[PDB]
């Protein structure tokens, strides 16, 4: 009953890794239904606010790093691939690779 | 140590339990058959050839992953060569197998009738080995249960 | 064993249930040895039945022990190279302090 | 049981078929006083009381009578047996003159009443024994490079070689000697036991040489009555004879004598050069295959595929490979029966043992 | 190099098991060392069905 | 012979070497024929003979579209071929003129229809 | 003996039939290679797969003339 | 009446045997309930002291032999297959093996 539970959150989370990888390749943020981590609003620490609720809780440990990555798209943007499995952090790995680029090209834009 | 390399290879065929006397003669038929071939074409060509084999009967990935070690190995060519001479003397879920419900994109196709005609039978083979278990499991002990007096028992025989 | 009550009789039962009169033998002292056991405690309760040599029980409980044992080398292989214990259950050896 | 007996120029090696060694090993000497004979190591122990004979000093028999002596005494002092109630598996040098194939089967049939014979080139068993009947094979300790293609030693090409344990052993009493210590009497002995314990051979001779010249970390120290000596670049100096042989003041070493390959039909020579193994005490020096691998690259056409094989066990590969042979069931057909020797006399042996 | 040889038979295991091969890690482990050697593969696949064959005789 | 033997002397044929030089090949025509080995179409001579007389009659060659008519049944005049569907749809395939929509005319059934 | 003769005739005149509906189609195949497509074929074998094979040799060997 | 009590005792000696082949081979004497035929205490002659009681009276000719075999095993470690068969020595002859082979580490460890 671990190999099944572990098909099922392999399936059940494909849709929620999906639009994940345009709110940190990108900036745009689709979430038709309110399920997403990270909501809009219309100075900037209003702009986009973490919902405490909607955490997957293994992607707890970097609830600050995502909303972080997307936020440093958005300044520049206005101006001019996530697997899940258990035991392994290909994932969390995966994330810090493009926040530890999403920063550099905001950074080099203000200097 | 040729000499020695056929005398280990001699005792891991030997079944554990006279062990000391076996050897000796069992020595003997490793000789006296190695050296009839003595006395009387690529390498990776004849994997494919078993490779076609696979492919034909189903289990294609399977097929798919032998020609993928083929090609590591590569980067010791007379060793599969003696694999594939011993091919057949060998012994006789996954559940994000097909399954057109999960995946992040996945194509179109219409019904197929074909996946789950074969995983019907996937099932039906599951019914008929737990059948022949007990086919051959109340036979093993009502051979011995009904017969003549002692025959099955090996404390009789003495 | 009931497809052919349809022939058996008493005397042919005791031949065919005499082994699985061990095994529910074995398996109902196993579970009286270990009752108030929790976490690892238990999984070195049921070692404490394989110093048996019967050639019959010890190769049974040697095979609980290798299921019962697999959560316990989880947090080992957890502890050691990620360092990350989590139980909310108290099982593994290592005590965290918050 | 078949009885297994190879005749050594320097040592004698006798079994049963089926074991995988020999039952006993000794010196292919017979004394008599300067019990009237002695043969093996009583010879050489009492030495001192005796005048030594060698019947078969560099491989072939020269003394057949002091040869029937030494098979006598294979069989009842070192096996324990009588011949008359085993067949016997007798071993040959590469070479051996017809004549004497004929003397040696009369004798096992006549002196001995042998029930059954066979005689075996040495050099065939050894490639038998590592599991091939194709391949060019032998350094003992008086005296080959012997090709074999199909089982069947091919005579044309086979060179002997007058130069191997003895004469190393010889060559390492002088050169220990020009470095200050004095090995000269029949201390022949202990410096034999030298050589077989600390030589090697150097993958490069001069640089091996200039290593020993500058440093001290290639000497090894050797116990006699207590005395501690040193031996140096005479560890690796002794064995390169074999392929120097000048160092002797003999005029080719074993690498390019290896020329055997060269005398063979050009379509089998690929095979041997693929083929190549080492067999008798002399090919036992550490780094020996490794160097022969080197030089033969170097004699041998770019394109070629060398590759010398060196069994753990090829001091006794020739032993062991009639061991092998004696214990085939295609080979009890083989066998030279008593009826057969009656039936055809001594020349049978042409045709039996081909 | 010890770290190589023993990925290059690790990979072998698996090329003989899906070709249905009785050899299992030891005997793997004899017989690649011993073609290793240069003995002829053709002959090797005629002694382990013998000597399996002869084994068989005493079961 | 055997198919998996028989695919490479193919690969000899078409390409001039020996089955020791071309294996790349050998590897991709396997990956093919292997897992497409079944046929797909129910198979009849009627159609596909009715697709190489209107093919040669689109080339103003009138003439052998009479003449292969007259081929077509001393094939079944002998009697050693089997599959008589097959090798035409093949040498149909591979035809090519000396000197576009298709869904309009004759196509071969699919077999899907049955419980195959 | 006569029926294994006769045998023998009667697939030799197929192969020369064939060999005509394959010059008047004319596709490249000759005798040689036309006896392969045709055991093949005999196994059982679709003619859709084996001549996308055909349709690719034929236009790799190109590249390497 | 002889080929079962060879029966019986080739079974009701697995487990004796396997406490062997750890006392020689290795230096560890496992031995649970006080059964085996040497026990240990804690100069060194005490250390490992044969019992008398518990000596399998076919053994009885190599006693010491075993009792000498593990002891020049512990004094280095610290430091840093058998079946029974009737009018067979094949296990007598495999305690030897390993006898002549557990001094060559020791006393070559102290030369």
């Amino acid at each position: 009953a671990q190999e099944l539970c572990l098909y099922l959150t392999k399936a059940a989370s494909a849709p929620y890794f999906e639009v994940l990888e345009k709110w940190i390749y990108r900036g745009i943020i689709h979430d038709p239904y309110s399920e997403f981590m990270v909501e809009e609003h219309e100075y900037w620490d209003q702009r986009y606010t973490i919902v405490q609720q909607q955490i997957p809780s293994f992607l707890q440990k970097m609830a600050d790093k995502i909303l972080s990555t997307g936020k440093y798209l958005n300044v520049v943007r206005e101006c001019g691939e996530i697997i899940y499995t258990l035991k392994e952090r290909a994932y969390v790995e995966q994330i810090e690779k493009a926040f530890n680029y999403a920063s550099k090209v905001l950074l080099d834009f203000l200097m | 140590s040729i000499t020695q390399l056929f005398d280990d290879l001699c005792e891991a065929l030997l079944p554990a339990a006279n062990r000391k006397r076996a050897k000796r003669s069992l020595k003997k038929v490793a000789y006296n058959a190695l050296f009839t071939n003595l006395f009387q074409l690529p390498a990776r060509n004849k994997i494919l050839m078993l490779s076609f084999d696979l492919r034909v009967g189903g289990l294609g990935p399977k097929a798919d992953r032998l020609e993928e070690l083929v090609e590591e190995l590569e980067a010791v060519g007379s060793v599969l060569d003696l694999l594939v001479q011993l091919a057949g003397s060998g012994p006789p879920r996954d559940y994000f197998l097909n399954n057109k419900h999960v995946g992040r994109n996945v194509p179109y196709s219409g019904y197929d009738c074909d996946d789950l005609s074969v995983f019907e039978m996937d099932v039906q083979s599951l019914i008929s080995r737990e059948e022949c278990l007990c086919h051959s499991m109340i036979q093993e002990t009502l051979q011995v249960m009904e017969a003549a007096p002692g025959t099955g028992l090996p404390t009789v025989g003495l | 064993l009931h497809s052919q009550l349809q022939s058996l009789t008493l005397r042919r039962l005791l031949v065919w249930t005499y082994d699985p009169k061990i095994r529910l033998k074995t398996l109902a002292a196993l579970v009286d040895h270990c009752q108030g056991r929790k976490g690892g405690e238990l999984a070195s309760a049921v070692h404490a039945y394989t110093k048996t040599g019967d050639p019959y029980m010890r190769s049974l409980v040697q095979h609980i022990l290798s299921l019962v044992s697999h959560p316990v080398l989880s947090f080992l292989y957890r502890w050691i190279y990620d360092g990350e214990l989590e139980d909310t259950y108290h099982e593994f050896f290592v005590a965290s302090d918050p | 049981a078949a009885l297994v007996v190879d005749n050594g120029s320097g040592m004698c090696k006798a079994g049963f078929a089926g074991d995988d060694a020999p039952r006993a090993v000794f010196p292919s000497i017979v004394g008599r006083p300067r019990k009237d004979s002695y043969v093996g190591d009583e010879a050489q122990s009492k030495r001192g009381i005796l005048t030594l004979k060698y019947p078969i000093e560099h491989g072939i028999v020269t003394n057949w009578d002091d040869m029937e002596k030494i098979w006598h005494h294979t069989f009842y002092n070192e096996l324990r047996v009588a011949p008359e109630e085993h067949p016997v598996l007798l071993t040959e040098a590469p070479l051996n003159p017809k004549a004497n194939r004929e003397k040696m089967t009369q004798i096992m049939f006549e002196t001995f009443n042998t029930p059954a014979m066979y005689v075996a080139i040495q050099a065939v068993l050894s490639l038998y024994a590592s599991g091939r009947t194709t391949g060019i094979v032998d350094s003992g300790d008086g005296v080959h490079t012997v090709p074999i293609y199909e089982g069947y030693a091919l005579p044309h090409a086979i060179l002997r070689l007058d130069l191997a344990g003895r004469d190393l052993t010889d060559y390492l009493m002088k050169i220990l000697t020009e470095r200050g210590y004095s090995f000269t009497t029949t201390e022949r002995e202990i410096v034999r036991d030298i050589k077989e314990k600390l030589c090697y051979v150097a993958l490069d001779f001069e640089q091996e040489m200039a290593t020993a010249a500058s440093s001290s970390s290639l000497e090894k120290s050797y116990e006699l009555d207590g005395q501690v000596i040193t031996i140096g670049n005479e560890r690796f100096r002794c064995p390169e004879a074999l392929f120097q042989p000048s160092f002797l003041g003999m005029e080719c070493g074993i690498h390019e004598t290896t020329n055997s390959i060269m005398k063979c039909d050009v379509d089998i020579r690929k095979d041997l050069y693929a083929n190549t193994v080492l067999s008798g005490g002399t090919t036992m020096y550490p780094g020996i295959a490794d160097r022969m691998q080197k030089e033969i690259t170097a004699l041998a056409p770019s394109t070629m595929k060398i590759k010398i094989i060196a069994p753990p066990e090829r001091k006794y590969s020739v032993w062991i490979g009639g061991s092998i042979l004696a214990s085939l069931s295609t080979f009890q057909q083989m066998w030279i029966s008593k009826q057969e020797y009656d039936e055809s006399g001594p020349s049978i042996v042409h045709r039996k043992c081909f | 190099n010890l770290n190589a040889v023993r990925e290059t038979m690790d990979v072998l295991l698996e090329i003989s098991r899906i070709l249905n091969t009785g050899l299992d890690m030891e005997t793997l482990s004899i017989c690649v060392r011993l073609c290793e050697q240069g003995i002829n593969p053709e002959a090797l696949s005629s002694v382990i069905k013998e000597l399996r064959k002869a084994t068989e005789a005493l079961k | 012979k055997s198919p998996n033997v028989l695919l490479q002397n193919l690969c000899c044929r078409i390409l001039g070497r020996s089955e020791a030089d071309v294996a790349q090949q050998f590897q991709y025509a396997v990956r093919v024929i292997g897992s497409n080995f079944a046929p797909t179409v129910e198979r009849d001579e009627f159609l596909v003979a009715e697709k190489i007389k209107k093919e040669l009659i689109r080339q103003r060659r009138e003439a052998d579209a009479a003449l292969f008519s007259e081929l077509h049944r001393k094939l079944h005049s002998q009697g050693v071929l089997k599959n008589k569907w097959s090798i035409l749809y093949l040498l149909l395939s591979l035809s090519e003129d000396p000197r576009s929509y298709a869904t309009l005319f004759a196509q071969a059934l699919p077999r899907d229809a049955h419980s195959t």
